[PDB]
RNA sequence: ACGCGAAGAACCUUACCAGGUCUUGACAUACUCGUGCUAUUCCUAGAGAUAGGAAGUUCCUUCGGGACACGGGAUACAGGU
RNA sequence: UCAUUAAGUUGGGCACUCUAACGAGACUGCCGGUGAUAAACCGGAGGAAGGUGGGGAUGACGUCAAAUCAUCAUGCCCCUUAUGACCUGGGCUACACACGUGCUACAAUGGAUGGUACAACGAGUCGCGAGACAGUGAUGUUUAGCUAAUCUCUUAAAACCAUUCUCAGUUCGGAUUGUAGGCUGCAACUCGCCUACAUGAAGUCGGAAUCGCUAGUAAUCGCGGAUCAGCACGCCGCGGUG
């Protein structure tokens, strides 16, 4: 067994991705907006997913979005998330909201580093030098405690290989874990690849106290 | 009646809003007897170490207001509510409050139980199959 | 002795070599005092016997000890693993009898 | 009970065989059947799932459902019981 | 008789700082019974910590409810002109009643 | 089977006596919070993340 | 375990003035039924109150003399050579074991009420003979076999 | 007669002195405890002199104790083969609730 | 390992089987077409399915029709819990 | 507290419940015997709390190839007339028999006699659902209130005195049963109950043994969720006694 850091942060120790309240249909709009978030992450299929926080509001919805860069994802000039935003209006039928914000430096994101290097694992990269390469890029770019994780499954193999350069002070048992973390399965004919990226630039993360 | 002395002590999901009358030692709990609210249960005589036997003695008509708890709950509210209430009428009983305690309202209780466990300290049984 | 629980947990049960189980645990009933409970729990699979798993657990009245061990043949697992139960009781002589060590 | 409950299509075979002829079996379905006093003296089938059981009725058959007309709850039965 | 619940699943996020956009209704108004921390209403979840087999342990999630009221007897409908603005968060369980 | 056990209860059956509800990711059987319209087991798959004011560390 | 981890204390009686009133509640009291327990204890000094009508401590303390032995036993081995080398523990534990004795014979007798078979053993405790003095001499006669201390 | 004159105990109320009897009990034996006006009564080793003579036919409302025997008998022994989905289970011997007979109900089920 | 998945499957819910039980597949993304508002509601029989009929479908934009794709000819393969 | 009586409920009294939104509140903090010198220990006072006040969490390098092919999938297999389905009820829970398995008893602390006082107690004016009621109760008859710090829940039990059965297979002990009714739903046997009632079996304290229990800890008593039309001793948490 291993504890998930974001699995004990992002609910209440870090504030919600569904960062809004309701009265009765809280899990209704919450869960169906999570299906909408699935539609975002699957209809950025010619883009780069970074983070999204769809919201319900006083105007019964405010969709909070994030991109990995505005210059390529949001459109030719910004009309892919806008025309696809009106496509979400013809999905769920509501006032529908764009939020063009780049998640800053996505070489310090666990999504684009690990998922990008996992797409290059689909392109058959030497995974050890991929580990040293990517975690050297972000550890080079700060990341006070930074590691990752890759599973095995090479054309009828065992569960998981080792994980070189899985380093960095990540005191996951302790209650100071400010980690952009991710995980991934790469489904191939030869098997699947789990990619789990611990990024620890910030030190502290309770987000639960307010006067 | 007259205005309170703010006797704010309790224990174990009880409330002892102890009405505090400078009197003779008369005990009347919610206009009643606590042997009429929870008969009886010698905790009536474990009002004395909260109030009467405290320093031998403290003599005031405490018209005690309580609810919640029970023969140890609101008798702990007798302890902190009426010992601390005795401190509210007369603050010269900390010789007894740090001769014997009668404070902290410790609220020792049962754990934040692990789901799956019955009493968090007991299983069904096991022999060895 | 008192009670068994014979369990072939992948293949059906056949009481020739299960009777051979019953006779070598008959020699457990040469090394018994109260054969309180045992349980056979065996496992054989596909691909021309790339394993032979067997098991019997031993809740006697004071000690408990199971045996999930292997050979290539299931017959050889009954052989060498119940002989391993014999040599386990050979390990359990002083571990049983010599409650004085001096 | 108050607000009673009863068959529908083989109620229309109570009313399609009470008037016409008291003879035939039915591809029945009923966890929802009864028996009326008029119903006594005829033959009906019981849907176990393979054998539409051809039982005539006697007045003893009080208004139960075809889930318990005859014990078609197949359990063999005469092997090791009691 | 304007009375404001900030009913919150937890008041102790930025919806505690939602007490100031209704303090825009405390100003341009008088006789303010201010922040009333209401008795929290709790909620229970118990779920299998594993997926399908080997249930040694479970998990619990106590969704509580930390609420809020301000009680002003006078409406003073320039504070109804302040009723149009309501900033943080996107959606909170706010009640602004008479 | 994912469609006779997801799509089938989406299709109108007789009653609540027949079409028992569940979450809409995978039609998992009961132990389903109908007060929050989602399965325990499938809502746990969210509770990897969790969008709930409940304390996350298994109280 | 390792330490002298702390015990707990119940309060002594103001009614009949013994801590073994409420410790007699600590053995007769089952399922936490302290009011019924005090009904039996106060009913037992009521059993004194019919028989003698004296102080509770005559029958209760002569009973304590009957049920507080001098010696108790202990298993101490060489390598199996279990010399039952004895000890003589203090009156809180000796009084505790005597409370096990009066809850034993004043519990397990097939008579009418708890105060009736406990009238048999509190009233026969007022007869101060038989089961209690034998219930300590059963260990007292063993001490000559418990003569060895750490010898071999 | 005799019904009330059958097998007198002492020491009791008539209600337990009639649940004591095969039949008349806590509804009806308390009903005729009051209808004969008995009320504990006895604990006496005397019933009455003449509340017997009330409670002959005042007691005789149950039809009958011997036809409780013939009411179980007359009921079920006609009620043999309605199915016999219930009669076979009742008289083979399992408690025919439609009851889960896997392990337990061990005494009536038969070990 | 057994108050176990399954903290409620009256039952089609069910996994799996019996029977009625079909084979563009109930659920299907898929090439193509005479071309469209799919209506609901029914009625008949039948255990209901599932079939027959009634109005239930003959284009919402520069008009193919997108739009309800209508129902089909069919690569395509979802649908094994 | 101006109370000033349906009444905590009021034109009102306001921290009183402290209500929970906040800070400060116990850190060897201080002291003595100390410790090689230190880390620490032993204790004392203070300190509401004293030595990480207490309780959850925090599963590590790694192990068990075990579980997840019924979330999640590739290797190949049946994937297209089939292990893919619509309907229908019967199985899925069936019982010669072992352990998993709690409650109930055997009894006088029980069992009747009554009237308590309590934390809980969360969903909800979607539904809970009054002192309006036929009642034996299911449920109606009314649904009052009910967007909950309203309301029906939420008035839980033991301790309380009242009488007896004070001795026994026992006002027993509750195995059924036969019913005679209601609730749920389209339908209560498979494959829910519940309310009677009548009969009311074992059972008279439990082999070998096992397991748990050093604080509100065992023991114990209740509440709700829990699933859900219906349906929960053990099934989550909370506390009432101790």
């Amino acid at each position: 067994q291993k504890v998930h850091p974001i699995g004990m942060r992002v609910g209440v120790i870090r504030d919600w991705d569904a960062k809004w309240y309701a009265e009765k249909e809280y899990a209704d709009y919450l869960h169906e907006d999570l299906a909408i978030r699935q539609l975002i992450q699957t209809k950025l299929a010619d883009a780069s997913v970074s983070l999204i926080e769809t919201e319900r509001a006083i105007n019964k919805v405010i969709v909070t979005l994030h991109t990995a860069k505005p210059g390529m994802v949001i459109g030719k000039s910004g009309a892919n998330v806008d025309a696809l935003r009106a496509e979400l209006n013809k999905l769920t039928g509501k006032q529908v909201h764009i939020n063009i914000v780049e998640i800053k430096k996505p070489d310090l994101d666990a999504h684009l580093v690990g998922e990008g290097i996992a797409k290059q694992l689909e392109a058959r990269i030497a995974f050890r030098r991929a580990q040293k390469q990517a975690i050297q890029r972000a550890m080079r770019a700060g990341a006070k405690g930074i590691k990752t994780q890759v599973s095995g499954r090479l054309n009828g193999a065992d569960i998981a290989r080792a994980e070189g350069y899985s380093e960095g002070t990540v005191p996951l048992h302790t209650l100071r874990a400010d980690i952009d973390y991710a995980w991934e399965e790469a489904d191939t004919t030869y098997g699947k690849l789990g990619v789990k990226v611990w990024i620890y630039r910030g030190e502290v993360l309770p987000t639960k106290k307010s006067v | 009646a007259q205005v309170q002395y703010a006797g704010t002590g309790r224990r174990k999901n009880a409330v002892a809003r102890v009405r505090l009358v400078p009197g003779t030692g008369k005990i009347t709990v919610n206009g009643r007897e606590v042997e009429s609210y929870i008969p009886h249960a010698d905790m009536r005589l474990v009002i004395n170490q909260p109030f009467a036997a405290t320093q031998t003695e403290g003599s005031y008509d405490t018209l005690v207001n309580v609810n919640g708890g029970g023969v140890s709950g609101q008798a702990g509210a007798i302890r902190h509510g009426i010992a601390r209430a005795l401190l509210q009428v007369d603050p010269d009983f900390r010789s007894a409050l740090k001769r014997a305690g009668l404070l902290t309202r410790d609220a020792r209780m049962v754990e934040r139980k692990k789901p799956g466990l019955k009493k968090a300290r007991k299983a069904s049984q096991f022999s060895k199959r | 002795m008192i009670k068994f629980n014979i369990r072939g947990e992948n293949v059906e049960v056949t009481d020739a070599i299960r009777a051979y189980v019953e006779d070598k645990i008959g020699k457990l009933d040469k090394y018994f005092n109260d054969g309180h409970e045992v349980t056979a729990y065996v496992n054989l699979k596909v691909y021309t016997e790339k394993r032979a798993k067997v098991e019997v657990t031993l809740p006697a009245k004071n000690v408990t000890l199971r045996a999930e061990d292997t050979s290539q043949d299931m017959y050889s697992s009954i052989d060498f693993v119940e002989e391993k139960l014999e040599r386990q009781i050979r390990k359990y002589k002083t571990r049983m009898n010599r409650k004085p060590r001096n | 009970k108050k607000g009673p409950f009863v068959d529908e299509h083989l109620m229309k075979k109570v009313e399609a065989q009470t008037n016409a002829e008291r003879k035939s079996v039915i591809k029945t379905w009923s966890r929802r059947s009864t028996i009326f006093p008029n119903f006594v003296g005829l033959t009906i089938a019981v849907y176990d799932g393979r054998k539409h059981v051809p039982v005539y009725v006697q007045e003893d058959m009080v208004g139960h459902k075809l889930g318990e007309f005859a014990p078609t709850r197949t359990y063999r039965g005469h092997a090791a019981d009691d | 008789k304007i009375r404001i619940r900030l009913k919150a699943y937890e008041h102790r996020i930025l919806d505690a700082a939602a007490e100031k956009i209704v303090e825009t209704a405390k100003r341009t108004n008088a006789e303010v019974s201010g922040p009333i921390p209401l008795p929290t209403d709790r909620s229970v979840y118990t779920v299998i910590r594993a997926t399908h087999k080997y249930k040694d342990s479970r998990e619990q999630f106590e969704m509580r409810t930390h609420k809020r009221l301000i009680d002003i007897i006078e409406p003073t409908q320039k504070t109804v002109d302040s009723l149009m603005k309501l900033d943080l968060p996107s959606g909170v369980n706010i009640e602004i009643k008479l | 089977a994912k469609k006779s056990m997801v799509v089938k209860n989406q299709r109108p059956a007789k009653f609540s006596t027949q079409a028992y509800t569940r979450c809409e990711r995978c039609g998992r059987p009961h132990s389903v919070y109908r007060k929050f319209k989602l399965c325990r087991i499938c809502l746990r798959e969210l509770a990897y993340k969790g969008q709930l004011p409940g304390v996350k560390k298994a109280s | 375990r390792k330490n002298r981890a702390p015990k707990r204390e119940v309060l002594a009686d103001p009614m009949y003035n013994s801590i073994v009133v409420t410790r007699l509640i600590n053995r007769v009291m089952l399922d936490g039924k302290r009011g019924v327990a005090a009904q039996i204890v106060y009913g037992a000094f009521k059993q004194i109150e019919e028989a003698t009508g004296n102080n509770p401590l005559e029958v209760f303390e002569t009973a304590m003399e009957n049920i507080m032995p001098v010696l108790e036993v202990r298993a101490r081995r060489v390598g199996g050579s279990n010399y039952q080398v004895p000890v003589e523990v203090r009156p809180e534990r000796r009084t505790t074991l005597g409370l096990r004795w009066l809850v034993t014979i004043a519990r397990n007798r097939g008579e009418h009420t708890m105060q009736d078979r406990l009238a048999k053993e509190i009233l026969d405790a007022a007869n101060n003979t038989g089961a209690a003095v034998k219930k300590r001499e059963d260990t007292h006669k063993m001490a000559e076999a418990n003569r060895a201390f750490a010898h071999f | 007669a005799r019904f009330a004159g059958v097998d007198i105990p002492n020491e009791k109320r008539i209600v337990i002195s009639l649940t004591y009897v095969f039949g008349v009990g806590l509804q009806t034996s308390k009903k005729v405890l009051a209808a004969a006006g008995v009320s504990e009564d006895i604990r006496t080793k005397d019933l009455t002199s003449d509340q017997e003579d009330a409670i002959r036919r005042e007691l005789d409302g149950l039809k009958l104790e011997g036809d409780l025997r013939r009411e179980v008998s007359l009921n079920i022994k006609r009620l043999m083969e309605i199915g016999s989905y219930r009669g076979m289970r009742h008289r083979r011997g399992l408690p025919t609730r439609g009851q889960n007979t896997k392990n337990n109900a061990r005494t009536r089920k038969g070990p």
